[PDB]
RNA sequence: CGUUAGUUGCCAGCGGUUCGGCCGGGCACUCUAACGGGACUGCCCGCGAAAGCGGGAGGAAGGAGGGGACGACGUCUGGUCAGCAUGGCCCUUACGGCCUGGGCGACACACGUGCUACAAUGCCCACUACAAAGCGAUGCCACCCGGCAACGGGGAGCUAAUCGCAAAAAGGUGGGCCCAGUUCGGAUUGGGGUCUGCAACCCGACCCCAUGAAGCCGGAAUCGCUAGUAAUCGCGGAUCAGCCAUGCCGCGG
């Protein structure tokens, strides 16, 4: 059982970059408790459009942190072989745990 | 209502007596959305229609309405002169729609200090018909036939 | 006075609380999100370039 | 021995289990009239059963989460009509005319900036 | 409105306490509005500026609790 | 109600806490 | 049932009734039928003169009431007069003393409105 | 509605339970979130040349299923040189700069927008998992002890579907008030405190005691809203030491 964490503002490369981790550990590797999604996390920003007084008219951001969870049954070497230097993320980032 | 002529919007029968009528004017009588305590007022006066009396708690209501259905009334209309108020025939929606407000309008006048007891009251009375929920339908019912002179614009 | 201004918001003041925020680009003063530095006008200008990571425009 | 279906209603959903007998109705370790104790409309809950004659030749135990009680009624009142055609798929032909079978869409819509309130308007004076 | 210390600026008794060794002065003239008066420190004139100029204010016992602004008002016209 | 301070539902609106409405 | 200073509540629930007294309020009340065990339901009609005294006399020897404060307080404001603090031309003025506004409202402490004109 | 996935979710199915989803056990269900399926005027009747209008079944959804984002050529010589950018003109021992105080918070008056109300479909106290978005490791603060409380000691937990803000309130049940300017309403003022902060006089919010105002539903005018809408009740966030938030942006009952 390792626990590895996957953030990201991309929902696409996530899923992606973390089904790299299920092959990468599957090929080389074993059995898999799967690529889980936890709740995101999204961040509002209101701001009226204008330089000036135009109190109604705004407009609406989000800044989404969507959160996936993987974790593998089988702490070997013989499957850090691509989880050594392998990457094709780009802004994710990673938690290894224990 | 420009385009079309607005679909009577349908209403959920009653969890008791099982009728229509009913809820309609249970809503009437709700205030900010508090259905529950509504029905209690409701309901909890059907309880003071038997206590009093010996018929059936609907029935009463029933009859109680009818009674206060008006017939004729009076809708304004100016021309290039002044405002005259054309007597009209009163079509069997709006019968309802006035009824039912009046009388819960006419109930919380009354002196009684519990809403059960004054919607009760009330009905009851009107079932007699010596209600003031049914002078405001006599009083429009007198309001045209006063200007019957005026019944040949009818639109 | 604009800009005696902004060179006094870096400044580290007598007393903490004398501290504000500003917009890193405006010089800004007012409406100041914590998360950016910026003024709600240069903020609506970046996430439209697109130069705001991952901040979209929100619709729900 | 067992039939299930799962009722939603505005943010409200209940987990519908259906057995034969007796007449009693669990919900959430909770007796209903425990539950849903003094509230008029909760009776409604069941008129799914009241139309086939099912009645109380059932039991229910029933979990739900999400809303407000007068949501998860009509959640539950969801959930006991898609259970009882997934006994009786010969059950669908007579709960149509009544229509037990129909998420009911409608949820609070969005507030909106400028407004106060979604549709309510803030206030105009002109002069 | 506090409890641990009376928040009274240190400046201002330097000049009190140390006028308070024998000091009758009436000259005494200060921008420090802010600071609690204390203890039977009476008898002084302190002038206190009301953001145009200084106001003769004669500080007797009973007015002990309160601060110097509350005596040298900032405005006209009440 | 909910502009007497001293009232439960006073505290609640106010959004406080105390005599008149305490945390468990 | 004559309490502090000339009191007479009577009729309804002691504890209500206490009210009526210049320095009672429901606080006081709850004390006053503890601290001296009389059940505060009770009305002030059907009450032991035993439990009269009791009160009269915790009531009136446990804080100043009633006319005392009335003239303590008027006499502590006039204090405020003294060399003349700020809430002291305030009083003497009669706007809010406890800084709020005063461009509009201030109704309370301005009696009724006195009304005027303007301009061409 | 369907796949994919199981440190959030359960006897739905069985054994221990200090009867708390807490321990194995399990992803079926609820949920979390990615990709798909689905509705198109396709089918039956009716009128029409057609597009399409009235119906009817099937179906979670039927004719734009509901809500957003999206604002043509252009008008108002609209707004903004005070967000920023910029032509010109103007001051350049001062129209630049630094500080300490004061002011933007004034008050005979007048309007806008709101808030709390005038009570019995109501107010007060007690007791009771209805849980649907968000925020927090120079912070959220469980849980202790002191304190009427504000808050102060102490200290667990979580870079947070795991720990905390969390009580949701209207509600249900119990008791109390009995029509009264009242157990309605909480303005004003006296006093005693807490907290943040160099510092709360001008000018902070919060607690507690005392005080308890006008207000009995509002002239002539006039505002919003067509369905989960209006009405009503709480909830969170942004700014932010703190807060004058009853504002604004959202959320659900």
């Amino acid at each position: 059982k390792i626990r590895i964490k996957l953030r990201g503002f991309d929902h696409k490369t996530l899923d992606a970059s973390a089904q790299k981790i299920v092959e990468a550990a599957r090929r080389s590797g074993a059995q898999v408790s799967g690529p889980i999604p936890l709740p995101t996390r999204v961040r509002r920003f209101t701001v009226i459009r204008g330089p000036f007084k135009h109190k109604d008219s705004r407009e609406h951001f989000e800044l989404r942190t969507h959160n996936r969870l993987v974790d593998i049954i089988n702490p070997n070497r013989k499957t850090i072989e691509q989880l050594m230097t392998l990457d094709l993320p780009t802004g994710v980032e990673i938690e290894i745990k224990t | 209502a420009r385009r079309r002529r607005a679909e009577v919007r349908q209403l959920q029968p009653d969890l008791v007596y099982g009728d229509v009528l009913v809820t309609a004017f249970i809503n009437k009588i709700m205030r900010d959305g508090k259905k529950n305590l509504a029905a209690r007022i409701f309901y909890d006066a059907c309880k003071i229609i038997q206590e009093k009396t010996g018929q059936e708690p609907l029935k009463v209501f029933k009859q109680a309405v009818e009674n206060v259905k008006p017939r004729m009334e009076v809708r304004s209309r100016r021309v290039g002169g002044a405002n005259y108020q054309v007597p009209m025939e009163v079509s069997p929606r709006r019968q309802q729609s006035l009824a039912l407000r009046w009388l819960v309008q006419a109930a919380n006048q009354r002196p009684e200090r519990r809403a059960a007891v004054r919607i009760a009251h009330e009905l009851m009375d009107a079932a007699e018909g010596k209600g003031g929920a049914v002078k405001k339908k006599e009083d429009v019912e007198r309001m045209a036939e006063a200007n019957r002179a005026y019944a040949h614009y009818r639109w | 006075a604009r800009k005696a201004l902004i060179e006094k918001a870096k400044r580290t003041p007598k007393f903490k609380v004398r501290a504000y925020t500003r917009c890193v680009r405006c010089g800004r003063a007012r409406s100041v999100y914590r998360f950016f530095g910026l003024c709600r006008i240069c903020l609506r200008e970046l996430a439209h370039k697109g130069q705001l990571p991952g901040v979209r425009k929100a619709s729900w | 021995e067992q039939y299930y279906g799962t009722g939603r209603r505005k943010e409200a959903v209940a987990r519908v289990f259906l057995r034969p007998g007796n007449g009693k109705v669990t919900v959430n370790g909770q007796d209903f009239n425990e539950y849903f104790q003094g509230l008029v409309r909760a009776v409604a809950a069941l008129e799914p059963l009241r139309a086939v004659d099912a009645l109380g030749r059932f039991d229910a135990y029933i979990t739900v989460r999400g809303g407000g009680k007068s949501g998860q009624i009509d959640a539950i009142k969801l959930g006991i009509a898609r259970a009882l055609v997934q006994y009786n798929p010969d059950y669908r032909a007579k709960l149509k005319p009544l229509g037990f079978l129909t998420r009911d869409a409608r949820v609070v819509e969005r507030k909106k900036y400028g407004k106060h309130k979604a549709r309510r308007a803030p206030q105009y004076s002109k002069r | 409105s506090l409890k641990k210390g009376v928040f009274v600026d240190d400046h201002l008794l330097e000049k009190v306490l140390e006028l308070n060794a024998k000091g009758e002065k009436r000259l005494i003239k200060t921008w420090s509005r802010r600071s609690t008066i204390v203890p039977e420190m009476v008898g002084h004139t302190i002038a206190v500026y009301n953001g145009k100029q200084h106001v003769p204010v004669y500080i007797t016992e009973n007015m002990v609790g309160h601060k110097l602004g509350e005596f040298a008002p900032t405005r006209t016209y009440r | 109600g909910k502009g007497d301070r001293r009232t439960r539902r006073g505290k609640i609106w106010r959004g406080t806490y105390g005599k008149y409405r305490p945390r468990k | 049932a004559r309490i502090a200073g000339v009191e007479i509540p009577r009729n309804k629930r002691v504890d209500v009734a206490l009210t009526y007294i210049y320095g009672i309020g429901k606080a006081r009340a709850k004390e006053a039928l503890e601290k001296t065990g009389i059940n505060p339901a009770t009305r002030v009609k059907d009450l032991t003169e035993a439990e009269v005294v009791r009160l009269r006399e915790y009531v009136e020897n446990t804080w100043k009431l009633e006319g005392e404060l009335r003239a303590e307080v008027a006499a502590n404001i006039k204090r405020l007069m003294d060399i003349g603090c700020y809430r002291g031309l305030r009083h003497r003025r009669g706007l809010p003393v406890r800084g709020q506004r005063t461009r509009t409202n201030a109704r309370t402490r301005k009696g009724p409105r006195k009304t005027v004109a303007g301009k061409k």
